[PDB]
């Protein structure tokens, strides 16, 4: 649908969470990989509001303790996710309408956010 | 030998052999993605499937040829519809997770995963052709994360075949990689952050696609763009064929170049990422001294300069130094110069106090097939890549058959995780040595005091425990070998009983010499004569230096030509005339083996600048000194040492020599051994060429030493600052330095100034 | 007919140009594929690794050094051909002689879409103070050099 | 048809017959047998004499008899007289010490120009021609050029700052006897062929 | 008494009083060399070395060449490939011959018919520059197909020039027939027997000027021309005269096999599909890893044709022409021989001015039709 | 005197005489011949243009047209054979036709456009008036030689 565009417009926000607590505390904002489908896009339109693909908060040895990724422009089942590599721990948030961002049920906000990704940096990061 | 018929071909083929050997043999070809060379074969990426059968009874499910044994009889099909839809698929099944960086990632046109895809992939089912199936949201992790400053790790890319992990546990016995979670969620990941061991390099050129790549090397130049230059590696005495590849004159990055018979397909790191230094700060001109200072001269006006500081010199106050990495070519002249212009004095950069030449080389091939393994001296330090033919030999592992594309590419003899034998080897080092662990006939000694530990193996003394049952294991041993290196080689009483030891029984050596070229210098008679003057005592009064030696040999001499590469402070304030000279990387002609092999050196295009090699500046201080030299290039020299009748490539030079020049030992500090050479400390290399200084956590802490401080110390080989370890495994009231030259297991005088 | 501007078609094969993406970035990700098919061997490319902070690209990898010898240069378009990401185009400049071999030499700033004026065009036209003239009318700009402002009243 | 009187005669007389599914056939004769053999060619109704193209095997992945062989193409034009359009390739291998091999000139008198390549460009001597003079390649120039063996004679391109380009250290493209730049090289990178 | 007269070639005429004992021709001055640097080249680089020889019906050896290669493997033209080939090689043909014609329009001093001759070549030039952005030397004919589609405004360009040649190439037949000089010029002057340009190999479109049925389109048909409405020019005695007037007629019969080949214009594909063969779609370089894969490969190191020889004879302004490739398996070719008409043509030259006049000697040569980069490559 | 008022505004004027007086005298090879035969059709000899591949055979006698000629003189090189070796480097074609003759200008393109040619003697023309520096700078001497 257009949820799509809003989806992506969610991802720009999630994003900006990272940026956020990362600065906030003190820790390594790495941004992982960027839209292939950008980077070879041609002639062809491109619309999406930023070119970065997967993000990650990693620690001081760059090891990361959240990543952070949404599909592409073209591939099927768009979801964003989340993900505590080392801890086996997936997330996978959609987009519903009127209700905003969700892990299934559960609202994704930056508060809920926040408390995932500090868990992760005091219980993950090794340096 | 066993019949095998591929697909319309039949061979003979030894029973042992993978069918993936066996199809390779007969002229074949199949996909290959997890196995490699010298590395236990498993079924993991699920490539290498052919149809076999045995009786024709096809049997049901296809078979991984690489893990499958031939029998007698066999057919092999590796064409059918049945085939090639399985490869194309299991091509798609790899693709399916894969990243889209090819254009951006560095493992260009040289990704096995590239070639593979365009080869097997994509088949024709008899318009518009389908590329790609799956349509979903690729696999997303961590991505450009470097290991070490060495080696950097992208996980997106990796395919999880188990070239590294399988490597490390079973090549150098160095278990700092495996994979973390399970199911497609499954990554390479470390815990020993640093990537220990100093064999880490080697996962650079297994690895089948661009995970695992190195960083010493990122971002230069595509695989294709490179110039590349095979030769030999000269930064010890095993010589391991190596790879040299540029791009407008730069040196861009080492590689192993395969050469069976000595390292395999390995290389040390020291001998892979130490290349920052050969290419980035150089002397470019020949120096000459006026006012007090150096200053820019033709080699026209340095060949004069040269006659001046020389025509009043009689013919046998006249000194050759060599460095320890002189050509076989190099070292001949200069025994030739030396010769004619009858001096006593000239020697080489390493030559250690007991000659290598006195023992019987050893071939890496004998060390497999041998019994027991005496060992005095660290391998890992000294001769790094002995550290692999032992975890070879360790396990029992014999010289694999030879079939008509070499090397095997699924020897079935190497099993997975394979025991390690502790009653095949004894080590005996002034430390907790690495290969002390696979000994279980192990004891820690200090400084010099092997010529002791020696003594009582022959059966003349009473050695500790450990060397009482080390004398009765060489007792029963049926075919063993030595292997020694700095204080037996460096130490008159020591080798000369060792050389004895293994005279009574029939047993070859492996001499870890301090100096490169050296077996084959002393091949040369590169070696001082009655008089006494050594590389490292200030003797004669006008001398060549092809390197930097002890501040104490230079002082007081009244005139000193050093042929440098780069520009010492020590010579830029006692040389009278500097020399740019070309590094190994950039020579020309042979060496000769730790195992008496002469091995080739090729000139790799790097920046020379102004550069000549020894052979040519040899010649040229020839005639400032009379005689015409006998040498002037390489074609011609060629034909002086066909002359002495060395053999040709990779063939052995027999040569025995019974002399030997003692000298006393000021026993407070000890040159330990190191891999790391102490000229690579530059760039990346910075940190891991950097000097060490060890001793006990009381002598440490007794004389001011804090755990982690970065000290100055001064030896007669310079002053060095150092990191200062705590190890209980140090002797007391000793001090332990990285002798990060080839003065290494040498004792000697020096402090810790404040 | 130098008085006169000679009109070629949208397709013409000129003095390569380097395009940008409109967020600004530049379209070339240093591959050097382009050099990889020119059968020429007149592209040098050195890589680098883009600064997260200041970016050249959009990838990891954005190109240190683009030099294209005009001299050894047959202009296929072969380079343009091989390119994944629409970065070098040949435009339509042709008035580009010169006196000194490696002059003719262009560079990544010679090459840019901002850039108007062939090497030379451009030099007299800074020790003189007058604007570039360039000699050419088009119809139309292929979709291809998207940016690439040039004289198209047609 | 006059070609299948060709072929019926090489079979009975242990001539090789090289044919590949594209359009082209070959037909191989010995040293000896080549010079008269090829005159009663003519004899059979071959008007035109197209090419002599020489070949130079030395390089190549699988073996062949020798390393030095010509090729020619005879013909019956069928704007003429009895004229099939029968075509055909005819090989000699030529040993490597012995680059002797006779001439065509009392036959075709296309074979003038065409042997003089074949000689300038590979070592080939021609027992009988008019006269063997180089033709395309400068009068100085000592050896033969189209022969494996002797160099393309490439320079470096040449760039700004110490920037330059070796082609023979350059080129990405694999020759048929290279292992390539991963370990070996199979498939659809040993000669691929789609089947229409 | 032995005069050294030498366009970029050089002749050995020997002469002792006004007639013409033996002319001794040299060449080697054009030499290139293509034949070895091309063992030394992709085969889709070696796209740029072909149009380099006969620069002037250049896209024959564009043609001659594909058409090896494409066998070699096995690739499946498209139908607008195969139309576009035709349309495209035939107005390759019209540059070169409106240049032997003009050349001699010249020698026979009508001047407004020159400039005119001029003006319809920079006319067919300009197409060129439409769809290959180049006037010569397009990079244009692939293994496949074609580089790319072709241009809106080429169609309707294309049926101005069409529209006008028709009775455009009749005028100059006109001023030849007509013959004022010319006659005086041309027709005793040349002598081509029937049966010794068979002989020599005197394919040169002005062998059947001589009187011999052969053109390789009809002999051995080829880019299906073999569904083409075909005339084949023939000439009477074979002196310059006919050789002249043969290739005026070429023109009409290359300009109708372009109006019927742009009938059978329909749209679709332009090069085969196959991934092997042909680098994948543009767009999907941004989804398919394969692509990439594919993308990558394809244009650093080619693709690899199967161990063989092979050669297709094709028919050019000047002859037979054909590629004879040795594939070894790899990226490049392992022999290219090409068969240049100009080549063998010439060796009927000292024949063709034996005995004859001097300043006649000239239009004797002219009329052979030679292109340099051919003979020498 | 060389460097004094008068002399200079003589040699300047002298300069600027044989800047239109230049006399281009073509000197074609392989296709560069028939492009450059399409802008001598839209309008003694100083000025040899060479306009193709020059080949090592031809060389020697290019060599001897160019040394036979008057003395205040030009070469421009034509497209890229002429310029570097072009795409042909082998033992067959000279790499760059300033190995024989001084080359005062060199015009990219392969084979360079007519109108692009042009551009080229405007080029040599401003260079003879001694109104032509490089990148760096330099003022160039108008004649090589
Ligand atoms: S590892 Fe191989 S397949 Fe993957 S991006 Fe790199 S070159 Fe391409
Ligand atoms: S990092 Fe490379 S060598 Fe290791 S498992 Fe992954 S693909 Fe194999
Ligand atoms: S073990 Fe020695 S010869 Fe081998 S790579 Fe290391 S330093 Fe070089
Ligand atoms: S147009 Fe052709 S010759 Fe010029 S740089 Fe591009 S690929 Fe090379
Ligand atoms: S211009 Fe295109 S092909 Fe060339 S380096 Fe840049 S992205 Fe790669
Ligand atoms: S530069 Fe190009 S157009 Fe000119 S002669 Fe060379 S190949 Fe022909
Ligand atoms: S299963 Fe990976 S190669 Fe046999
Ligand atoms: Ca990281
Ligand atoms: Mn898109
Ligand atoms: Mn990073
Ligand atoms: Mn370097
Ligand atoms: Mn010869
Ligand atoms: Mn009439
Ligand atoms: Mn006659």
């Amino acid at each position: 649908a257009s949820s799509e565009r809003e989806l992506y417009e969610a991802w720009v926000e999630l994003l900006s969470w990272m940026r956020e607590y990362a600065q906030a505390k003190g820790v390594r904002f790495e941004k992982e990989a960027d839209f292939p489908d950008f980077i070879y896009r041609m002639e062809r339109p491109y619309d999406l509001p930023t070119t970065i693909m997967t993000a990650s908060l990693s620690d001081g040895l760059g090891e990361p303790f959240l990543l952070a990724d949404v599909s592409p422009r073209h591939a099927k089942l768009k979801r964003i996710g989340l993900r505590l590599p080392r801890a086996h721990i997936h997330l996978h948030a959609h987009y519903e309408p009127g209700k905003g961002l969700v892990t299934g049920k559960i609202p994704l906000t930056k508060e809920r956010f926040f408390a995932l990704a500090d868990r992760a940096r005091e219980a993950l990061a090794f340096a | 030998m066993v019949r095998v018929k591929v697909n319309d071909r039949i061979v003979e083929v030894p029973p042992g052999t993978s069918v993936m050997d066996a199809v390779f043999h007969a002229g074949y070809d199949v996909p290959l993605f997890c196995s490699e060379k010298h590395l236990s074969p498993i079924g993991a990426c699920r490539m290498c499937l052919v149809r076999i059968g045995l009786p024709i009874q096809w049997q049901p499910k296809l078979a991984a040829s690489c893990v499958t044994a031939v029998a007698d009889g066999m057919v092999v099909d590796t064409l059918s519809d049945v085939v090639r839809e399985a490869q194309a698929g299991m091509v798609e099944f790899t693709l399916l997770n894969h990243p889209l960086d090819c254009p951006t990632c560095d493992k260009g046109g040289a990704c096995e995963l590239q070639d593979r895809t365009v080869e097997y992939g994509l088949y024709e089912k008899y318009e518009l052709p389908v590329y790609t199936r799956f349509e979903f949201t690729r696999r997303h992790v961590d991505k450009h994360h470097p290991l070490s400053p060495f080696v950097i790790l992208d996980r997106e890319r990796c395919i999880h075949c188990k070239r590294c992990v399988r490597y490390f546990e079973e090549v150098p016995g160095d278990e700092v990689l495996d994979f973390i979670e399970r199911g497609v969620h499954t990554f390479i990941g470390t815990m020993d952050f640093g990537l220990p061991s100093g064999f880490s390099g080697n996962i650079t050129d297994i690895c089948p696609v661009g995970a695992l790549l190195d960083l010493t090397a990122r971002f230069r130049a595509r695989n294709w763009e490179m110039e590349e230059t095979p030769t030999t590696c000269a930064l010890c005495p095993v010589g391991c064929g190596i790879t040299a590849d540029t791009r407008s004159g730069e040196l861009l990055r080492i590689r192993a170049r395969e050469v069976p018979e000595v390292n395999e397909i390995w290389i040390c790191d020291a001998g892979r990422f130490g290349h920052e230094w050969a290419d980035q700060n150089r002397l470019k001109t020949p120096l000459v001294r006026k006012e007090g200072r150096l200053v820019e001269a033709t080699w026209e006006e340095a060949f004069l300069a040269l006659k001046e500081g020389l025509k009043e010199a009689r013919g046998e106050e006249v000194g050759l130094y060599l460095a320890h990495d002189a050509t076989l070519e190099e070292g001949l002249l200069a025994s030739e110069l030396a010769k004619a212009l009858k001096t006593p004095h000239l020697d080489f950069q390493g030559r250690t106090a007991a000659p290598a030449s006195l023992f019987p080389p050893a071939s890496l091939e004998d060390l497999l097939q041998a019994d027991f393994a005496l060992v005095l001296g660290d391998p890992t330090e000294e001769a790094p890549i002995l550290h692999l033919r032992l975890s070879e030999f360790v396990r029992d592992l014999k010289p694999p058959h030879r079939y008509n594309h070499g090397t095997p590419f699924a020897d079935l003899q190497i099993k997975e995780r394979m025991p390690r034998r502790t009653d095949k080897m004894a080590l005996f080092a002034p430390y907790r040595a690495p290969l002390m662990k696979w000994a279980a006939i192990h004891e820690v000694h200090r400084p010099g005091e092997e010529r002791e530990i020696l003594l009582a193996l022959l059966g003349d003394k009473e050695g500790s425990e450990m060397v009482a049952k080390a004398k009765e294991a060489w007792e029963k041993a049926k075919n063993p070998v030595l292997i020694l290196g700095a204080g037996v080689l460096q130490d008159t009483v020591a080798a000369e009983r060792a050389r004895l030891l293994a005279e009574r029984k029939g047993a070859k050596v492996l001499a870890m010499t301090p100096a490169a070229n050296a077996r084959g210098l002393e091949a040369m008679g590169v070696l001082p004569g009655a008089k006494g003057a050594s590389w490292d005592e200030p003797g004669a009064l006008y001398a060549y230096y092809g390197f930097v030696p002890p501040e104490e040999a230079l002082k007081g001499k009244r005139f000193v030509v050093m042929h440098l590469s780069h520009l010492h402070p020590l010579a830029e304030r006692y040389a009278h005339v500097v020399l740019p000279a070309p590094t190994f990387y950039e020579k020309r002609g042979h060496l000769v083996n730790l195992e008496g092999r002469v091995l080739p050196l090729s000139p790799a295009p790097i920046e020379n600048g102004e550069a000549e090699g020894a052979l040519q500046v040899l010649a040229l201080l020839a005639e400032a000194l009379g005689v015409r030299p006998p040498f002037r290039l390489h074609l011609e020299a060629q034909k002086a040492l066909k002359a002495r009748k060395v053999p040709e490539a990779m063939g052995r030079l027999s040569f025995r020599l019974k002399e030997l020049r003692p000298k006393e030992r000021k026993g407070a500090f000890y040159l330990r051994p190191t891999m790391w050479k102490a000229h690579q400390a530059v760039g990346k290399a910075q940190e891991a060429a950097r000097a060490e200084l060890w001793a006990h956590p009381e002598t440490a802490r007794a004389e001011a030493l804090p755990e982690g401080a970065q000290v100055a110390v001064e030896t007669p080989f310079g002053r060095v600052e150092a990191r200062v370890v705590h190890r209980e495994d140090v002797p007391k009231g000793h001090l332990y330095l990285s002798a990060l030259g080839p003065a290494a297991g040498l004792r000697v005088e020096g402090r810790v100034l404040v | 007919y130098p008085d006169a501007p000679v009109a070629l078609k949208p397709r013409f094969h000129g003095r390569h140009v380097l395009t940008r993406h409109p967020n600004g970035l530049e379209k070339c990700i240093g591959c050097s594929l382009c050099a990889a098919a020119c059968p020429a061997y007149a592209i040098y490319v050195e890589p680098a690794e883009n600064d997260p902070e200041n970016p050249v690209s959009a990838g990891e990898r954005y190109a240190k050094v683009y030099e294209i010898n005009m001299l050894r240069c047959i202009f296929c378009g072969l380079c343009e051909e091989a390119c994944p990401t629409g970065a070098i185009v040949l435009g339509y400049d042709f008035e580009m002689a010169d006196y000194e071999y490696s002059d003719l030499v262009y560079g990544k700033e010679d090459m840019l879409v901002d850039v108007v004026g062939t090497k030379p065009q451009r030099r007299e036209a800074k020790r003189t103070g007058k604007p570039v003239k360039v000699g050419y009318v088009v119809p139309y700009v292929r979709p291809e050099l998207e940016g690439f402002k040039a004289p198209t009243e047609g | 048809m006059r070609l299948e009187r060709v072929l019926e005669e090489a079979r009975a007389k242990g001539y090789p017959i090289e044919d590949n599914g594209l359009g082209n056939l070959w037909v191989v004769l010995p040293r000896e047998r080549f010079k008269e053999e090829m005159a009663h060619y003519k004899a059979m109704g071959f008007n035109f004499l197209a090419d002599i193209v020489g070949l130079d095997y030395l390089t190549y992945p699988d073996p062949r008899p020798e390393r030095f062989a010509v090729v020619y193409e005879l013909v019956s034009l069928p704007g003429w007289k009895d004229g099939d359009g029968s075509r055909f390739f005819v090989r000699v291998y030529v040993p490597e010490e012995d680059p002797r091999l006779p001439t065509v000139t009392d036959l075709w008198g296309s074979a003038n120009f065409l042997e003089r390549e074949v000689y300038d460009l590979f070592g080939i001597v021609f027992e009988g021609h008019p006269d063997l003079r180089k033709i395309l390649t400068p009068e100085d120039l000592e050896g033969h050029p189209l022969r494996k063996d002797y160099p393309l004679g490439e320079t470096p391109t040449l760039f700004r700052e110490g920037r330059y380009i070796i082609p023979a250290e350059f080129r990405a493209a694999l020759t048929g006897k290279d292992p390539g730049l991963t370990f070996y090289k199979g498939g659809s990178r040993k000669g691929y062929r789609s089947l229409w | 008494m032995t005069l050294n007269v030498g366009g970029v070639l050089r002749l050995m005429v020997t002469l002792s009083g006004e007639e013409v004992l033996e002319v001794v021709p040299h060449i080697g001055y054009l030499h290139t060399g293509f034949e070895k640097t091309m063992e030394h080249r992709t085969y889709l680089q070696n796209i740029t070395y072909t149009p380099r020889m006969d620069y002037l019906h250049s896209f024959a050896h564009d043609l001659a060449y594909a058409l090896a290669v494409e066998k070699l493997l096995g690739a499946v033209v498209p139908p607008r490939a195969e139309t576009i080939r035709v349309i495209l090689n035939e107005l390759s043909r019209l540059a070169s011959h409106l240049v032997f014609l003009g050349t001699g329009l010249l020698d026979l001093g009508a001047l407004t018919p020159f400039f005119y001759a001029f003006r319809e070549r920079e006319t067919i030039l300009d197409l060129f520059e439409w769809v290959t952005g180049q006037r010569f030397h397009h990079n244009y004919i692939r293994i496949g197909g074609v580089k790319e589609d072709l241009p809106e405004e080429f169609v309707p360009e294309l049926k101005k020039l069409l529209e006008v040649l028709p009775h455009r190439i009749d005028e100059y037949e006109a001023l030849f027939a007509e013959s004022p000089i010319f006659y005086e010029r041309a027709r005793g002057v040349g002598v081509i027997p029937p049966e010794v340009a068979i002989d020599l190999g005197l394919t040169g479109g002005s062998l059947r000027a001589s009187g011999v049925n052969y053109d390789v389109r009809k002999a051995y048909p080829y880019s299906g021309y073999e569904t083409y409405t075909f005339d084949v020019p023939l000439g009477e005695r074979g002196d310059v005269f006919d050789r002249m007037l043969v290739r005026i007629r070429e023109m009409r019969e290359s300009v109708k096999i372009i109006k019927q080949a742009l009938e059978r214009l329909e749209p679709g594909p332009v090069r085969d599909p196959n991934p092997q063969i042909t680098p994948p779609p543009r767009h999907l370089l941004e989804t398919s890893m394969e692509a990439v894969i594919y993308h990558f490969k394809h244009y650093t190191e080619g693709f690899h044709p199967p161990k063989g020889e092979v050669y297709v004879p094709t028919e050019s302004a000047r002859g037979e022409l054909g590629y004879y490739i040795v594939s070894d398996g790899g990226s490049m070719p392992y022999r290219v021989k090409v068969r240049a008409p100009s080549f063998v043509n010439l060796q009927s030259l000292p024949y063709a001015c034996k005995g004859e006049q001097v300043p006649d000697m000239v239009a004797i040569i002219a009329s052979l039709d030679p292109v340099m980069g051919d003979v020498d490559r | 005197e060389r460097e004094g008022i008068l002399f200079t505004t003589l040699e300047k004027l002298v300069a600027w005489g044989r800047s239109n007086s230049l006399w281009p005298a073509t000197f074609g090879l392989a296709c560069c011949a028939i492009e450059m035969m399409a802008s001598t059709d839209a309008r003694q000899a100083d000025v040899m243009i060479v306009a193709g591949r020059l080949s090592k055979k031809m060389a020697p006698v290019m060599r001897r047209v160019w040394e036979q000629m008057p003395d205040p003189k030009w070469v421009i090189s034509m497209g890229a054979c002429a310029s570097s070796g072009g795409m042909f480097n082998n033992y067959a074609i000279v790499q760059n036709v300033d190995s024989v003759v001084p080359v005062d200008v060199y015009v990219p393109g392969c084979p360079p456009r007519p109108e692009a040619l042009i551009y080229a003697v405007m080029q040599l023309q401003k260079k003879v008036r001694g109104q032509a520096y490089n990148e760096r700078g330099e003022r160039l001497p108008p004649v090589a030689a």
